[PDB]
């Protein structure tokens, strides 16, 4: 993709995720979990959708014709006749063959897009209290429960009442004594 | 004392391949399918009005073969002519064939109106043994044999107005004899001439003499022509000899009437879209059956799939 | 400075545009410039645009 | 202490909808229409030259019809056929009119040379009470009415060579009487024949007797045919009665002449494009005002509107 | 918008912007205020003006053609002329109808490309004096009067000049 | 300390420009013709059969004219038909010549097979000096003139049918004769007729004569009509005067045969794409050398050039 | 381009890079050096070259046709012959415009996603131990030389050897 | 190995492009690949490349 998520920087898709088609995957002191995320997923639908619909738009009816097919040899009408048909048939072909080409490209495209749409807003949501690992999941430097979680797959995520310990468990230089967490109180 | 939030896609485990601008095949989640290939092979009766000529083409039904009487006063949306139609009455040929067929196909009706003419001086309704109207001989039911009355052939000088606010379509023919002899016992005359004209427009026909392949038993001819009278104008038959008369009109109409030719079998379904091969629905913008179509159709195109991606790519 | 910049190169685009016979495109670039002027400031733009403008019709 | 920096875009209270791949209906800030949707209703004199046929069609001022006299050795790029046209001359019919029509449109010219052609037997300038020429009887004025000289009707045989560097084109015509008295009476012979040839092709005209409708008081006919000779070939004219003669030749030639029948009134304006509606303007890719259409045109679609997107998507307050 | 920028984070547009189609809005000590960029602007002109001149390009130019509407009825000749007419009126109407789409749908995309292209290149500028709030919006976390935002809205900003101060007063 | 790792694209020192959809002129690093716009000015004979026709035509060569004698029994995939073309033998015009030479041209075949037509009572193989064979007068190979036998010229009736699994074609002619005494003199009748016929298709000749312009020193013409038999119908042929009759068929065939009128020299070379102007190379979509074309060809495009960008901005 | 590396953010392209498309420049206490990335131009490569097979399918066999040229005026069916050839003529090059048009467009389009790819997936590599300096360059804040280029520019560099140095030398 | 499997993978797609009639992107990928050799180190991959644009219509 243009984007570089799908099969870019997202080594692989998840055969689980069975009701959504972009989603979270977490792990933290309660374990396990994955939920699907409904705005991506319901926007890839809706453009996809717009544009299947546009394709498939009923447009053309037509009644009384040409003939074209013929069982005595005639010469020039005919030859005509035949050329128009077969003009007419290999241009249709080519606006068919160029319409699906591309409509496959923009979906692609437009996948790849929200999907690093999502990264994007998941990022600016977290702000200092987490790291981009690069390969489409963040290190988040603080306790971070169930709850939590689902804070952040709702948008209501707020990162000053952590930053202050994700800040203490982010920069702290190992190699010197006394470098890791404070502990005075 | 930490966690771990990671982005993903769903994924699918038999996807399906695509083509797209840079790639010829890779794999997507879902795909559609925008080219039908598949026909059931059956003429939905509905909502088109399909007319079957069973043993009937257009032109025997319009001149009046017996066989095909059943067709008379009939309307379609589409006449449909089967291969296994054939003539079996006067041995004719259209000039122009093609286009008598297509216009009256266009027109989409074999209404015909009697009209009263008046040919003085001639014996009518001739018949022949090629054109049985059960036991006996007939002839065409929309055409007139005149032939000799006692020893004369007058010159037949007939006028017909059009005081109508439609077109007048009038199929009239000549006769082309085998000998000289049959010329002369018929019409009198060593040589016939048939004009059919309007104010503006006007076919002179000359009578041809000559042996021809053995046609139902007979070795002569007719050759069948039309002509269009508007409203105001006056068709005029002059004819010295061998003229084939109209018993009166068809009304001409404008519509989405035509023709198609097909083996399908007619069923009790609705689609509209129709094919030689059959009854296709219309779900897709393109189709591969048949480049002859009728109706709200899909675009025939060269191609027998091509694949819409309806989702993102596949990543197993 | 830069004001001056974009309109200047605005006014060589329509300028390209009437030595061209393209007149929608004449058309939308003088909408813009006509939005986007800094009335009294570029007196200058402004006549020269009308002058370009005439070329049109 | 610090301040805050917002990136953001210009808005519109109006917007405009238009299509996209995905989406049939979506606002941008501006648009403009790609499909001319009419025309002023007149059609421009220029740049293209128009001749206006008033009262006439483009088949009359060929042959000659008299009120379509004004329009001799006449030139165009544009002729204009009218609905209210009208033949006040002796009733004729051309078989393959559309063809004669399209040759002579696209030529461009009615261009008419004279030529002595030596008619040794016959009585010329044969005319008709419903073809007047001004208080008496006429004809057309590029046809020739050859009729008895005497009681004989000799066996005509000319030639005419083309010795120019352009082609010619020859308009003759066949009488059809109404009678056979009528026949006897102005060529002799019972049955005529008309044969005009070239080298390469020939052309035999056998006249029709009987009574057509009444035309302009008139039950016989005259057919029409044309014959274009190329430079080096020679015309032959063999005719034993009914021949219409020609007079001369009409020099064709070739370029970007047309016809169009049309009812709209003629302006003095400049216009590129000129349709039956009208003179449309040439600035749109598309137009949607008729499938009929000369010179530098937009090309006709059936959307009577299609909207391109000059603006970003518009997102209000 | 592919790139989310337009409808996207940024909330919506501002109807005040009158002299430029992308900008800037900064709340500092001196109080608020707004102005234009003329980069982004001229760059989304250019592409939409060089597509609009490309659409309008005059290229078509007929003169002596065939006859499109008939007064007889004829038949074969007749039927194949209008069916030629109407092959050609389809293909022309399908071509106009995939373009006006395809181009709007790039009209937008580049529009949306180049807002996020100019909030790529100040968040570049300000480096590690400021965060991102999510909103389009920058946190700036030093001193910044209206000198230091004119130095920023014309890519003349210095940062490791506010580095120390931005950093105290971030962590 | 510390290090800088700066990430960059190549670049190169002549770009070359394309058209985009934004961009009228934009410079890339590389970028490939698609319309190909030259030709050797040469036809290659391969894989295509090419027959050229030197100083014939196709109809001369189908008629039988004198200097196309080496043109009998020939096949051809592509027909060359050249300018200097020239006809030696009796004046003739075909009506619907065009109809003639593209179904020939189609079928690819002058295979002529003699049939032995019984003409009782007429005299056979008259020739004429506008038509030189060898030391005397002669005739279209293919054609035979039928004459007056003693002094009487008998309504001749011959029946051919055709008793095989193809089509056959029969060219006949009508003399035109310039003077009512060569009329008489050769047929006897004042007036002539000719009517060739199948089941259900006619067709009726009537000489017209009269003087024509002067070609090889004969003001006379012969008229060339065709008549397609099927398999199971039957040719009539009737005249009473002026007949150019038939010596056999020509058999029918279909396939990817054509003609083309061109100047260019044959070569031997390999080329699927052929045009007047020579053959070209398929290897871009594209061409702008000649609407004409034969083979597996670019299509044509009214642009010289189009440049298709096969690398990345150009930027020094 | 819309991605504003190539053209954009990247002042211009490197005459000297002769064995790749895309590549890395390095200055650090061992001196200069460049070295192409393999993977991107591959990619880049391969899109075009699939653009291209595409394009350049050859689908195009005609044999007996009509007639295009001619010697004499005959008018109605010669008018149709003459207009159905200029109407098939004009829609193929219409078509054939607007396809190098679209292709073009998409192949700078597709180049420059390509360079802020390579930027991206690199600036994600070097996680806190860099920062963005703007202009496709990365400032490094240790200690880097030929081999740990070398680790950078084949995917194997490890952020946490560097983080203690770099975090000290980032934050005053 | 890895400039080595770089331009490996060039000469099996510009084997592939000789295998399917397509001479435009053979003649691309062989120019592509004549600029990526590394004058003065290979010599194997020259004379594959060789070997390819000999079978090359
Ligand atoms: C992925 O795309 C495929 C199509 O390629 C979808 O499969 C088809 O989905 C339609 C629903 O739109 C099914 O149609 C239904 O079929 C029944 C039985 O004939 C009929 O009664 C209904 O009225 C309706 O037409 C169809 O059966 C199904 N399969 C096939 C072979 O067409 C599939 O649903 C898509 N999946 C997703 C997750 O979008
Ligand atoms: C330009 O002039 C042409 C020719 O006059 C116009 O086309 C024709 O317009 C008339 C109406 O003035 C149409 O007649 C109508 O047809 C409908 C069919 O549903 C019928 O219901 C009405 O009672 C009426 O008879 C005619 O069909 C139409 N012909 C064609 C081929 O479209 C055209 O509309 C004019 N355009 C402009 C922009 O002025
Ligand atoms: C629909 O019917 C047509 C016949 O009208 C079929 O076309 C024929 O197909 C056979 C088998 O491939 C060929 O041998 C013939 O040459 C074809 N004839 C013509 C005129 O094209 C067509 O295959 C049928 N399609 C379907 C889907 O049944
Ligand atoms: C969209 O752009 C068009 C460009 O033509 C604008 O229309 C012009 O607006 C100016 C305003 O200064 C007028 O002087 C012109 O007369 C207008 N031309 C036409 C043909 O109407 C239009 O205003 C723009 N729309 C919006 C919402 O900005
Ligand atoms: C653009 O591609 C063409 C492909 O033909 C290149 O021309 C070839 O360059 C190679 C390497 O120098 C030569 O071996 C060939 O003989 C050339 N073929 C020709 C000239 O037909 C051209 O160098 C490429 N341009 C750029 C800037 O890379
Ligand atoms: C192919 O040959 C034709 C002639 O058969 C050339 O057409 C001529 O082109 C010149 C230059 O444009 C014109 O002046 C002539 O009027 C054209 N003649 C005809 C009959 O069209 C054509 O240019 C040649 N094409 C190539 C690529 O060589
Ligand atoms: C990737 O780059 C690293 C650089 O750190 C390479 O590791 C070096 O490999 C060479 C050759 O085997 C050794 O001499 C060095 O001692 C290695 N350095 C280190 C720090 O381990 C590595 O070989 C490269 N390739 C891969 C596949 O990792
Ligand atoms: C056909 O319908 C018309 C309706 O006006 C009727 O007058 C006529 O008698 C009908 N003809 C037959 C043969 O039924
Ligand atoms: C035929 O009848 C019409 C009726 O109007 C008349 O005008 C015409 O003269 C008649 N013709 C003959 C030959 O009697
Ligand atoms: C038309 O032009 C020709 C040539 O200029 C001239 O001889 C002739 O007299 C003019 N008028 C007519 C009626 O032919
Ligand atoms: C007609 O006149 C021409 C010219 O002199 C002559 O060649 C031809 O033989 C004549 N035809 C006759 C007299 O039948
Ligand atoms: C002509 O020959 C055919 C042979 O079948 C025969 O049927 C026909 O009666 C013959 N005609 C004459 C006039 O002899």
């Amino acid at each position: 993709g243009l984007f570089g998520a799908i099969a870019g920087f997202i080594e692989n898709g998840w055969e689980g995720m069975i009701d959504g088609w972009y989603g979270f995957r977490h792990q933290n002191s309660e374990g396990t979990g994955q939920a699907a995320d409904l705005k991506s997923t319901q926007a890839a639908i809706d453009q996809i959708n717009g544009k299947l619909n546009r394709v498939i738009e009923k447009t053309n009816e037509k009644f009384h014709q040409i003939e074209k097919e013929f069982s005595e040899v005639e010469g020039r009408i005919q030859d005509l006749e035949k050329y128009v048909e077969d003009t007419k048939i290999d241009l249709w072909s080519y606006n068919a063959e160029l319409l699906v080409a591309l409509e496959n490209q923009h979906t692609i495209d437009l996948t790849d897009s929200e999907m690093n749409k999502l990264f994007e807003k998941t990022g600016r949501q977290l702000r200092e209290n987490a790291e981009d690992m690069g390969n489409g999941c963040f290190k988040i430097y603080h306790k971070c429960d169930n709850a939590c979680i689902e804070s952040i797959r709702n948008g209501t995520y707020d990162h000053d009442v952590y930053r202050d310990e994700a800040l203490n468990n982010r920069f702290q230089i190992k190699g010197v004594s006394g470098g890791g967490g404070l502990n005075d109180i | 004392p930490g966690a771990t939030l990671c982005l993903g896609h769903h994924a699918v485990p038999n996807g399906t391949l695509v083509k797209t601008i840079t790639d010829d095949q890779i794999e997507v989640t879902n795909a559609t399918e925008l080219v039908q290939s598949s026909s059931t092979g059956k003429i939905c009766n509905n909502p088109h009005r399909i007319l079957d000529g069973i043993d009937c083409t257009l032109i025997d039904a319009l001149l009046g073969d017996p066989h095909c009487d059943v067709f008379q006063n009939e309307t379609w949306d589409l006449f449909v002519e089967r291969s296994k139609a054939f003539s079996n009455c006067y041995p004719y040929d259209v000039p122009d064939y093609a286009s008598l067929r297509s216009l009256v196909a266009s027109s989409g009706t074999l209404e015909f109106i009697t009209e009263g003419f008046t040919w003085t001086g001639v014996t009518q309704n001739g018949g022949s043994n090629a054109c049985k109207r059960g036991p006996g001989s007939g002839f065409f039911s929309r055409l007139n044999w005149l032939t000799k009355s006692g020893s004369t052939y007058p010159v037949l000088n007939v006028t017909m107005p059009n005081n109508d606010n439609f077109d007048k379509l009038y199929i009239w023919g000549v006769h082309h004899p085998s000998t000289n002899q049959e010329q002369t016992s018929l019409y009198v005359q060593a040589s016939g001439r048939v004009t059919v004209s309007t104010r503006r427009s006007q076919q002179t026909i000359i009578p041809n003499i000559g042996s021809r392949p053995w046609v139902r038993g007979l070795s002569s001819r007719i050759s069948i022509y039309w002509t269009i009278v508007k409203p105001g104008d006056v068709l005029v038959i002059n004819s010295n000899g061998n003229l084939i008369a109209p018993r009166g009109y068809f009304k001409m109409r404008t519509g989405k009437s035509s023709i198609m030719r097909s083996d399908a079998p007619i069923d009790t379904c609705i689609s509209e879209c129709i094919t030689p091969n059959g009854s296709i629905p219309n779900d897709k913008p393109f189709q591969n059956v048949n480049k002859i179509t009728y109706g709200a159709c899909p675009k025939y195109v060269k191609q027998n799939t091509l694949k819409l991606a309806t989702g993102m790519r596949n990543v197993p | 400075s830069q004001h001056e910049k974009f309109l200047e190169w605005m006014l060589r685009k329509i300028e390209e545009a009437i030595k061209r016979g393209n007149k929608i495109s004449a058309e939308f670039l003088i909408n813009l410039a006509k939005n986007f002027i800094h009335v009294l400031g570029d007196d200058e733009i402004r006549r020269r645009l009308e002058r370009l403008e005439r070329q049109l019709h």
